[PDB]
RNA sequence: GAAACUGCGAAUGGCUCAUUAAAUCAGUUAUCGUUUAUUUGAUAGUUUACAUGGUAUAACUGUGGUAAUUCUAGA
C-alpha cells in the first residue's frame, strides 16, 4: 500500500465485536483516537449490535449529531470513536452509564454504573517522564497526559481519574497481593490476585495471578492491570466476577437456571 | 467480496454399491418405508456413519476424560431426543447398536402412517406433500422431517386442509356446484 | 438577521438558533388540532397522561416523582381525596429545574388541573408563582422547548379554569406583571398571548374593570 | 365537559364513604378493585362458621341438577342497582332445576 | 378475528420512540396490509397514524401469523425528521422526488467536467466564429 | 445560491499474479536507528492594533487565435 488504509473486511475484523460475516463485506473501521484499534469497540458497534437502539448506521449517525452520547464527559459525533476499555458513556436522555469491561468470555460487556461510579475511571500508568520546562507527568494506557503526578506514582500502576477535572483522585501501587484484570490473551477478562512477579530483564515479565476459586494462571505484564486491593475493588464488576467456569458447569448452571 | 456461506454434502456413496445383498437392503427400505430413490438411504446411512464414528472416537478415550464426559452426554441427549435411542439405554456402546431402520421409523411419513392417518406409507407421502398434516400449530409438508417425543403426539390434520375442518378442497365444491346446477 | 431563513434550502437537518426558535414559537394551544393523549380517558385525564409519559420518558428526576404519586392516582376520586400531597410532590419536582424531567411535569400539571378544576383554585397561586419561577429560571439555561412547555401548561390552567379566572382576571393579571413587565421581550410577549385568551372570554361588564386597573397601572415594558 | 360530570358522580361517592365512616382512602381502592383483576374481598378470618343458622328445606322434585341465585348490585359507573324494576328493589331471587 | 401482539418492546427516547416486534395472528385471512396494521397500533399506544411505521413482515409457512417490526414515534414531527425518506413515501407523508437515472446525471457531471467556467464566454465565442 | 478561489480527498477501494528461490511470506524480535497528515490529552503573559499591503489574481466585463482538445493570448 502507498499510504495508510480506510477499509476493514468483516472477516478480518476482531472477533470479539461478534458481527455477522454476511450482513455485508465491510466493517467500521475505528478512527484513531485513545484505544488501539483491535483492543477498541467503536460506538457504532455498541450503539447498534449491543444495545440494539439503533437499527443501522445512519440512524446511529443520527443519534450521534444529536449530541446525546458522551464519552468520557466530552460529547463525541463519530461513528467510529474507539471508545475501549475502561471508558464511561454516558446518554443523559435514557439516564444510563455504562462502563467498558470485559467479561469472562473476553468481549466487551453492557455493564451499567451509578452515576457517583460514572464520575471516574481508571488508568493503568504506561509512561512517567519529564516534559517540558521540567514539569513532570504521567501517560496512561488511554492516552492521558496528566502533568505534576504524585511523586510516588510508577510505570505499571493504577491512578483514578476523575472525568470531569482530569486529575488523579488516588492511587494503586504494584504489589503482590493486589486485585489485578486481565486484558490480553486467552485468560482476557479473568480477575485475580496478584501472586509473584517473575522478572526478566531485557524480556517481558511475567505475572502469577490467583484468582477466588484458587486456580493460578500466568500472564505477562503488559496485559495486568491493577483494580484495587483483594475484595475491594474501586470499580463495579461485572456478572461473574471475572471467574473463569468450566464447559460441564456452564451446561449445569444453564439448566439449573433454565 | 462477501464472506462465503459454508455448504456440505449430506451423503456419500458406498464402497460398493453392487453388492446383491446390500441391493437387496435398499429395495427392503426403500419398500417398506416408501423412499423415493436410493439417495434417502444413503444420507440417512452417512448420518448414521457420521454420529457412530464419533461415538467410537469417543470410546477410545479414557473414562472420566471431560471430553469424552461432555461429548458423550450430548450424543446421548440429541439421540434420545430425535428418539432413535431408548430411555434405559444411555451408554455409548448402545449408539454402536443403532441402526438405519431405526432413524427411518423417526421420519414423519413412518410416524404418520402409524398413527393411522394414512393407510399406506405412500398415502401418507401424498398427505404430507400436499400440506395436510401438521406437527403442533405449524404445517409440514416434508417426508424427511424428523419427529421428536414431544411432536409425535401433536401430529395431526392441519387447520387449513379440507379433512382437518376447513372448506372442501377446489373438487368437492366443483362437483357441488355442478351437481346444483 | 434582515433577510430571515424565508427561503429554506434542501437540507432535512438544519441549526436554529435559541432566538429564531423563540421568535417562530408562538403560545396558543387551541390552534394545534393533533390528537391528544388527555381527548381519550378511561378514569381521568391526569391517568391517561400520567401512563403515557411513563413511557416516554425516562428521566431519573420523573421516575421518582412516578414512584410517589403512582399509589394515589388510580382513580378521580383517589386523586381528590390525595389532591394534596399530589401538588405538592408536582411543585416540589418541578422547582428541581431538571430540563430532561420538565415535560411530563408540566403537562401533569396542567392536567392534574382539569380533573379537579374548581378545587384547582386553593392550588393556583402556587401553581403560577411555580411556573414564574422556572419561566425565570429557565433564561439561565438555553432551551425554547422549556419555554414551550411553561407556557403550554400556563395556557392550559387558563382554559380549564377560564370561568372562573375570568371572574377575578385582575388577579390574575397581578401574578403574571413580572412576566407582563419583564425586561425580554420573548417572556413579556408570551405572557401576553397567554393572558389574551382569558381576555376575548371576558363579560363586558368583568372587561370594563379589567380595562380601567391596567390603565391605572399605566399611570417598565 | 364530561370531566365534570364525574367529578359530580365522584363527589357524591365521596359523600357517601364520609358517611361511612385513612378508612376513606382503603375504601376508594376497594370499589375500582373489581376494575383491577384481583382479589380484594379479605374477610376469611373475620367469618364465623361455627355460628352459621343452617337450614335444610326439602322440595318434592327428584334431584335438584343446579341452582342460579340472582342479587341485585349497586353499579359505582352508574350509582344505579341492576333491579329490574322498582318492584324488585333488593329482592334476591333463586332459581332451581332438576 | 386479528390480534396484534407486541413484544421486545424497547423505549428508545434517544430516537424518540418505541421499537418493537409485531406478531399478526390473521386466521383465515391471507395477510394484513401495512395499513390496518398502523391504524390498529395507533389506536393501542394513542397515536396519530403518521407516527406509527410498521415494515419487514414475513408470514410464515403454512400461514395463519405473520411478524414484522414496528416504531412509533412520539409525535409526527419526530416521525418526520427521522423516518427515512423511502418509508415516508411508501406512507404519502413525503412526496418521491423525481430524478434522472444514474447513467443521465453521471454523463451530465462528465461534461459538466469538460466545461470551465460559466461556459457563456465559450456560446458567444462559437456564435461569433460561426 | 451557479461559477471561481481556498481546505481536504484522489496514495483508500477494485483487479491480476508478469517478475521474484533466504527474495516474498509465516512465526518471533528491535528502533537507545527514524518519519508520521489525522484522532485523543496536554502545551505558549517573554511576539496602525478600534487591526497593515498588492509587493494580486481567479470567477466576472470585453477584444481574439486554432481544423481540432478538460488549449488558451491581450486588456
Ligand atoms: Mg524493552
Ligand atoms: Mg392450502
Ligand atoms: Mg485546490
Ligand atoms: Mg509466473
Ligand atoms: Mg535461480
Ligand atoms: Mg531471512
Ligand atoms: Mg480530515
Ligand atoms: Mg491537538
Ligand atoms: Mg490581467
Amino acid at each position: 500500500a502507498r499510504g495508510p488504509k480506510k477499509h476493514l473486511k468483516r472477516l478480518a475484523a476482531p472477533h470479539h465485536w461478534l458481527l455477522d460475516k454476511l450482513s455485508g463485506c465491510y466493517a467500521p473501521r475505528p478512527s484513531a483516537g485513545p484505544h488501539k484499534l483491535r483492543e477498541s469497540l467503536p460506538l457504532i458497534v455498541f450503539l447498534r449490535n449491543r444495545l440494539k437502539y439503533a437499527l443501522n448506521g445512519r440512524e446511529v449517525k443520527a443519534i450521534l449529531m444529536q449530541r446525546h452520547v458522551k464519552v468520557d464527559g466530552k460529547v463525541r459525533t463519530d461513528t467510529t470513536y474507539p471508545a475501549g476499555f475502561m471508558d464511561v458513556i454516558t446518554l443523559d436522555a435514557t439516564n444510563e452509564n455504562f462502563r467498558l469491561v470485559y467479561d469472562v468470555k473476553g468481549r466487551f460487556a453492557v455493564h451499567r454504573i451509578t452515576d457517583e461510579e460514572a464520575s471516574y475511571k481508571l488508568g493503568k500508568v504506561k509512561k512517567v517522564q519529564l516534559g517540558k520546562k521540567g514539569v513532570p507527568y504521567v501517560v496512561t494506557h488511554d492516552g492521558r497526559t496528566i502533568r505534576y503526578p504524585d511523586p510516588n506514582i510508577k510505570v505499571n500502576d493504577t491512578v483514578k481519574i476523575d472525568l470531569a477535572s482530569g486529575k488523579i483522585t488516588d492511587f494503586i501501587k504494584f504489589d503482590a497481593g493486589k486485585l489485578v484484570y486481565v486484558t490480553g490473551g486467552r485468560n482476557l477478562g479473568r480477575i485475580g490476585t496478584i501472586v509473584h512477579k517473575e522478572r526478566h530483564d531485557g524480556g517481558f515479565d511475567l505475572v502469577h495471578i490467583k484468582d477466588s476459586l484458587d486456580n493460578t494462571f500466568v500472564t505477562r505484564l503488559n496485559n495486568v492491570f491493577v483494580i484495587g486491593e483483594q475484595g475491594k475493588p474501586y470499580i463495579s464488576l461485572p456478572k461473574g466476577k471475572g471467574i473463569k467456569l468450566s464447559i460441564a458447569e456452564e451446561r449445569d448452571r444453564r439448566r439449573a437456571q433454565q | 467480496p462477501r464472506a462465503p456461506r459454508t455448504y456440505s454434502k449430506t451423503y456419500s456413496t458406498p464402497k460398493r454399491p453392487y453388492e446383491s445383498s446390500r441391493l437387496d437392503a435398499e429395495l427392503k427400505l426403500a419398500g417398506e418405508f416408501g423412499l423415493k430413490n436410493k439417495k434417502e438411504i444413503y444420507r440417512i446411512s452417512f448420518q448414521l456413519s457420521k454420529i457412530r464414528r464419533a461415538a467410537r472416537d469417543l470410546l477410545t478415550r479414557d473414562e472420566k476424560d471431560p471430553k469424552r464426559l461432555f461429548e458423550g452426554n450430548a450424543l446421548i441427549r440429541r439421540l434420545v431426543r430425535v428418539g432413535v435411542l431408548s430411555e434405559d439405554k444411555k451408554k455409548l456402546d448402545y449408539v454402536l447398536a443403532l441402526k438405519v431402520e431405526d432413524f427411518l421409523e423417526r421420519r414423519l411419513q413412518t410416524q404418520v402412517y402409524k398413527l393411522g392417518l394414512a393407510k399406506s406409507v405412500h398415502h401418507a407421502r401424498v398427505l404430507i406433500t400436499q400440506r395436510h398434516i401438521a406437527v403442533g400449530k405449524q404445517i409440514v409438508n416434508i417426508p424427511s422431517f424428523m419427529v421428536r417425543l414431544d411432536s409425535e403426539k401433536h401430529i395431526d390434520f392441519a387447520p387449513t386442509s379440507p379433512f382437518g375442518g376447513a372448506r372442501p378442497g377446489r373438487v368437492a365444491r366443483r362437483n357441488a356446484a355442478r351437481k346444483a346446477e | 438577521a434582515k433577510q430571515r431563513q424565508t427561503t429554506k434550502s434542501s437540507k432535512r437537518y438544519r441549526y436554529s438558533s435559541f432566538k429564531a426558535r423563540i421568535d417562530d414559537l408562538k403560545i396558543e394551544p387551541a390552534r394545534n388540532l393533533e390528537k391528544r393523549v388527555h381527548d381519550y380517558v378511561e378514569s381521568s385525564h391526569f391517568l391517561a397522561s400520567f401512563d403515557q409519559w411513563k413511557e416516554i420518558n425516562l428521566s431519573a428526576k420523573f421516575t421518582e416523582f412516578a414512584a410517589e404519586i403512582e399509589h394515589d392516582v388510580q382513580t378521580l376520586p383517589q386523586i381528590l381525596y390525595h389532591d394534596k400531597k399530589i401538588f405538592n410532590s408536582l411543585v416540589s419536582f418541578i422547582n428541581f429545574h431538571d430540563e430532561f424531567s420538565l415535560q411530563p411535569l408540566l403537562d401533569l400539571l396542567a392536567q392534574f388541573c382539569h380533573d379537579l378544576g374548581p378545587d384547582f383554585l386553593k392550588f393556583y397561586e402556587e401553581a403560577i408563582k411555580t411556573l414564574i419561577n422556572l419561566l425565570d429560571a429557565a433564561i439561565e439555561f438555553e432551551s425554547s422547548n422549556v419555554f414551550e412547555w411553561g407556557f403550554n401548561c400556563l395556557a392550559y390552567i387558563f382554559k380549564y379554569l377560564s370561568k372562573f379566572l375570568v371572574k377575578k382576571l385582575v388577579l390574575t393579571c397581578d401574578l403574571l406583571i413580572p412576566l407582563l413587565s419583564h425586561s425580554k421581550e420573548y417572556l413579556s410577549r408570551f405572557s401576553a398571548e397567554a393572558l389574551s385568551f382569558l381576555v376575548r372570554k371576558c363579560p363586558v361588564s368583568n372587561l370594563r374593570e379589567f380595562v380601567r386597573s391596567v390603565f391605572e397601572k399605566l399611570e417598565t415594558n | 365537559n364530561p370531566a365534570d360530570k364525574r367529578r359530580r358522580l365522584a363527589k357524591q361517592y365521596l359523600e357517601n364513604l364520609k358517611s361511612e365512616a385513612d378508612i376513606i382512602a382503603s375504601r376508594l381502592k376497594e370499589d375500582v378493585a373489581e376494575q383491577q383483576g384481583r382479589v380484594f374481598r379479605y374477610f376469611g378470618d373475620k367469618l364465623l362458621i361455627s355460628e352459621a343458622k343452617q337450614s335444610f328445606t326439602r322440595v318434592g322434585e327428584n334431584n335438584l341438577t343446579c341452582i342460579s341465585c340472582f342479587q341485585p348490585v349497586l353499579n359505582k359507573y352508574t350509582f344505579e342497582e341492576s333491579s329490574n324494576g322498582d318492584k324488585n328493589k333488593g329482592r334476591l331471587f333463586a332459581y332451581t332445576v332438576s | 378475528a386479528v390480534t396484534i401482539r407486541t413484544r421486545k418492546v424497547i423505549s428508545n427516547p434517544l430516537l424518540a420512540r418505541k421499537q418493537f416486534v409485531v406478531d399478526v395472528l390473521h386466521p383465515n385471512r391471507a395477510n394484513v396490509s401495512k395499513d390496518e396494521l398502523r391504524e390498529k397500533l395507533a389506536e393501542v399506544y394513542k397515536a396519530e397514524k403518521d407516527a406509527v411505521s410498521v415494515f419487514g413482515f414475513r408470514t410464515q409457512f403454512g400461514g395463519g401469523k405473520s411478524v414484522g417490526f414496528g416504531l412509533v414515534y412520539n409525535s409526527v414531527a419526530e416521525a418526520k425528521k427521522f423516518e427515512p425518506t423511502y418509508r415516508l413515501v411508501r406512507y404519502g407523508l413525503a412526496e418521491k422526488v423525481e430524478k434522472a437515472s444514474r447513467q443521465q446525471r453521471k454523463q451530465k457531471k462528465n461534461r459538466d467536467k469538460k466545461i470551465f467556467g460559466t461556459g457563456k464566454r465559450l456560446a458567444k465565442k462559437v456564435a461569433r466564429r460561426n
